[PDB]
């Protein structure tokens, strides 16, 4: 009798059941131990001297601190453009104003407001989220086109009376709200925004078009970031103070270990023509029989 | 009754008389070496790891002793 | 269960190409909420090595260690670092079980033979069955490696668990 | 015959045709072979032949497990579907016997 | 029986094509009222058609 393997692995049976957790003590999830495996009869040795256990904890450590140290490194940018312009700062988004209004306490409640948003960041943030369409597949293609379609020549009448016809006014962009009446922060904010044709300044909506109206609040300061990574950093009034994020000081297989894009391939229920309206999610589900 | 402005591209709000940009400039620098909250998460999984490895170190000298 | 014996056997018969040990795990409602797990698409683990980057790289020196530079062009190096970063993950298989049970019981129920020290019933209202695998770069293996637990549901979204290699062998290695 | 008609349906389809199928389960030690008479609403062979997988998916573990515990000796089949003619929902009688039956004498169409 | 015999003047993007296939006179900006000779040769915009 050639006798299976399963029927010894399931008669072999499990030795016993051990949990275990995460690192960060979040999740804890359990662990078996089958006799039957061949874990066993390899004859593996082991051995962690603590050496290996400190450049572990200190590359763990980095990958813990590189949006954390992305964060330092915005926080730096804003009070460097902030010495670098010696305090004067113009109105970048659209807001009526007032003369007679008290400022220096609106210079306080920013401070206050920056002081706080930097307590209260997290790897849930503008910046992260607005890198995470950077980090893509098709994402140098298309700056590159579209770097080459912003710096086209004038067209000749050629293209313009034969050719084929020419052809993104608002733009996809995140942010950061805190508010510092409740001292309430929030984090993963979407705005739609564009110009206003009336002026040269920046009109914020949601996705509905709800024209966002925290801007006439005067607690609050939101933080804008944009997909070509332009800085926003909005007091109340509409005026704000602009940079760039810099990330230059940091490495590159760093940032795609920790928040690269996801990519996905096909499961059942999966078109596989590329990008058609797919129908429901597989949904195994405990409702319904399983059938 | 209200009176108000337009907004501009040229309107510009200017320093807060430098008495208050010298205390941004304050908490500009005595914030650049501090809490960084980074090895806060490492402080936290130092100390959990610390306990467990030193309650192991009492069940084993409690039951190496026997 | 049924998912756990098929792992067992492909990473013995996947084993000389890359020498990963199974690891037979079971996920809980400590981890993730029903909603997510009945939604759960796929798994996903990797095996970083001790000291550095990951198994899915040159051992020494890469084209990743440069900086960003800030460029909009090629934002992160350009293609070759999707490639990069899509290539060291690999699927693990993956099976769940959306309905309340007990582990024991359930193991019972089918055909094993659990013999545990002393009675842990373990009791939860969904089991997924998921099965790591975990590299040995000799025959000997350090305790110093991590693994990345990555869950994806359909809509992109993901989650990250992270632990060692220490305490997943504390005391198992220590067994035999 | 109660004992060897069986159906997986509400048998509330018009035209009833009728299969025999045979399984070869090797949880015996030689073979324990059901016999079985099959009705069904559904005409066309081969999605019928998944149907049938889908519902006897334990006879096909059981055939790759002969296979497996012995190599020497070779495993026949898996069973053989041949349909007879088919009825209508109000022909049936309940020993279930049918009044009228169309003919149709089908061949042996196995399936694994 | 030779695959062409004048080589600068028959593949689809060569000189006596883009000088005139009357598509790539259009693309190239021309006077429509003077006429040319070899447009009944290479209109295989409309040749084809």
């Amino acid at each position: 009798d050639e006798v299976a393997r399963t029927d010894e692995w399931k008669g072999a049976g499990v030795s016993r059941l051990r949990e275990v957790w995460d690192v960060q003590h979040r999740v804890r999830l359990r662990v078996l131990w089958y006799v039957n495996s061949f874990w066993r009869s390899r004859e593996l040795s082991y051995d962690d001297h603590e050496v290996e256990l400190y450049r572990a904890l200190d590359a763990y450590r980095a990958r813990i601190a590189v949006e954390y140290v992305l964060i330092r490194a915005v926080r730096d940018e804003i009070y460097a453009v902030l010495r670098r312009d010696g305090g004067a700062l113009p109105q970048r988004f659209a807001c009526h104003v007032s003369r007679n209004m008290s400022w220096r306490v609106v210079w306080e409640l920013c401070r206050h407001a920056l002081a706080l948003w930097m307590d209260w960041a997290d790897v849930r943030s503008c910046i992260i989220k607005a890198l995470t369409p950077r980090l893509s597949r098709g994402a140098a293609a298309a700056a590159q086109r579209a770097r080459r379609q912003r710096e086209r020549s004038a067209p000749k009448p050629q293209e313009l009376l034969f050719g084929p016809r020419n052809e993104p006014a608002e733009q996809t962009w995140y942010a950061d709200v805190v508010r510092c009446v409740r001292a309430q922060v929030d984090l993963g904010v979407e705005v739609r925004a564009a110009r206003c044709p009336r002026t040269g300044l920046w009109i914020v909506r949601d996705r509905r078009g709800r024209l966002r109206r925290w801007l006439s609040q005067p607690e609050v300061c939101v933080l804008y970031v944009t997909p070509d990574l332009d800085f926003y950093w909005v007091l109340p009034g509409g005026f704000a103070v602009s940079s760039r994020v810099t990330l230059h000081g940091l490495a590159q297989r760093a940032l795609r270990d920790r928040f690269q894009n996801f990519e996905a391939v096909l499961a059942r229920g999966m078109h596989v023509e590329a990008g058609r309206q797919e129908p429901e999610t597989p949904r195994v589900s405990g409702r319904r029989l399983p059938f | 009754v209200a009176v108000f402005f337009e907004p501009h591209e040229e309107n510009v709000l200017r320093c807060p008389e430098r008495v208050l940009r010298r205390l941004l400039e304050d908490a500009a620098v005595t914030m650049r070496g501090g809490g960084w909250r980074e090895d806060v998460l490492m402080d936290r999984v130092r100390k959990r790891y610390l306990r467990q490895e030193l309650r192991d170190l009492g069940h084993r000298v409690q039951t190496y002793c026997e | 269960m049924e998912t756990h014996l098929y792992s067992d056997l492909a990473f013995e018969a996947r084993f000389a190409d890359d020498e990963q040990l199974p690891l037979h795990l079971v996920l809980d409602q400590e981890v993730l909420s029903n909603e997510e797990a009945e939604t759960l698409r796929y798994v996903y683990y990797r095996n970083v090595d001790s000291a550095g980057r990951s198994t899915g790289r040159a051992p020494g020196g890469d084209e990743d260690d440069a900086p960003a530079s800030d460029d909009a062009e090629d934002a992160v190096g350009g293609d070759r670092a999707f490639d990069r970063e899509r290539r060291t993950w690999q699927r693990a298989c993956f099976r769940v079980l959306p309905r309340p049970l007990e582990l024991l019981d359930y193991l019972r129920q089918s055909g094993l033979t659990v013999t545990l020290e002393k009675e842990q019933r373990v009791r939860m209202f969904y089991a997924v069955f998921t099965t790591l695998g975990l590299r040995c770069p000799d025959n000997r293996l350090s305790g110093a490696q991590t693994l990345h637990l990555r869950l994806v549901w359909p809509d992109g979204s993901y989650r990250d668990w992270e632990f060692l290699a220490r305490d997943l062998l504390r005391e198992e290695m220590e067994a035999n | 015959p109660k004992d060897m008609y069986l159906t997986w349906e509400e048998t509330r389809g018009r035209l009833q045709y009728v299969y025999l199928i045979i399984v070869y389960d090797y949880d015996g030690p030689e073979t324990r072979p059901g016999i079985y008479v099959l009705t069904s609403s559904i005409a066309h062979w081969q999605t019928l032949v998944d149907v049938a997988r889908g519902k006897f998916a334990r006879e096909r573990c059981s055939f790759v497990n002969r296979r497996i515990t012995r190599p020497r000796q070779i495993p026949l089949c898996t069973g053989v579907i041949q349909k007879l003619g088919w009825c209508l929902a109000d022909d049936i009688h309940t020993v279930v016997r049918l009044d009228n039956f169309s003919v149709e004498l089908g061949d042996f169409r196995e399936f694994v | 029986f030779a695959a062409t015999h004048n080589p600068w003047a028959s593949q689809a993007g060569c000189l006596s094509d883009v000088l005139y296939n009357t598509r790539h006179r259009e693309r190239l900006g021309y006077n429509s009222k003077f006429y040319s000779p070899c447009a009944q040769y290479f209109n295989t915009e409309e040749i084809i058609a």
